[PDB]
DNA sequence: TCGGCAATTGCCGA
DNA sequence: TCGGCAATTGCCGA
């Protein structure tokens, strides 16, 4: 009940917060994302959680190229 | 802001939304810790804040080495694909 | 540090 | 799909 999502939210309907993409959208498998009032973009359920990562993948991708923690 | 520090909601007084620490937390001296809306868990905003930064990093690097934008996992527009446990 | 009302937002239910 | 009200909130003033 913390933050219900885009779908959702804008569906009017509950929502029932998990992570990271709440049943309702798992279900169907449209991405499930959270959406900044301010803005009113779509933005991740969870931005740590988003950065963590993100920079995991452009590690691995760092690796694959030589480099590191750079 | 949706986003008011562990500190400034208990006591109740205005969270100063910068990084990697809100006014008050600052000057007080203390710890500027954000309790996550999904996850529900605490996140020191600095933590995001150096997080921030090693993509930083990361993107000059992998940008020189010849590289740019990256597929995911967790996701960010109602246009990118979803989640599934273990697997990408 | 709180009472506490304004905004905000979850979500019934039809 | 949504009206509209429950429940949360940010945070003022004391
Ligand atoms: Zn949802
Ligand atoms: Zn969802
Ligand atoms: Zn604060
Ligand atoms: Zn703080």
């Amino acid at each position: 009940s913390r933050t219900a999502c885009k779908r959702c939210r804008l569906k009017k309907i509950k929502c029932d917060q998990e992570f990271p993409s709440c049943k309702r959208c798992a279900k169907l498998e449209v991405p499930c994302v959270s959406l900044d009032p301010a803005t009113g973009k779509d933005v991740p359920r969870s931005y740590v959680f988003f950065l963590e990562d993100r920079l995991a993948v452009m590690m691995r991708v760092l690796k694959e190229y030589g480099v590191d923690p750079t | 802001s949706r986003t008011a520090c562990k500190r400034c909601r208990l006591k109740k007084i205005k969270c100063d939304q910068e990084f990697p620490s809100c006014k008050r937390c600052a000057k007080l001296e203390v710890p500027c810790v954000s309790l996550d809306p999904a996850t529900g868990k605490d996140v020191p905003r600095s933590y995001v804040f150096f997080l921030e930064d090693r993509l930083a990093v990361m993107m000059r690097v992998l940008k020189e080495y010849g590289v740019d934008p990256t597929k995911i996992r967790g996701n960010i527009p109602a246009t990118s694909d979803d989640e599934p446990f273990d697997l990408k």
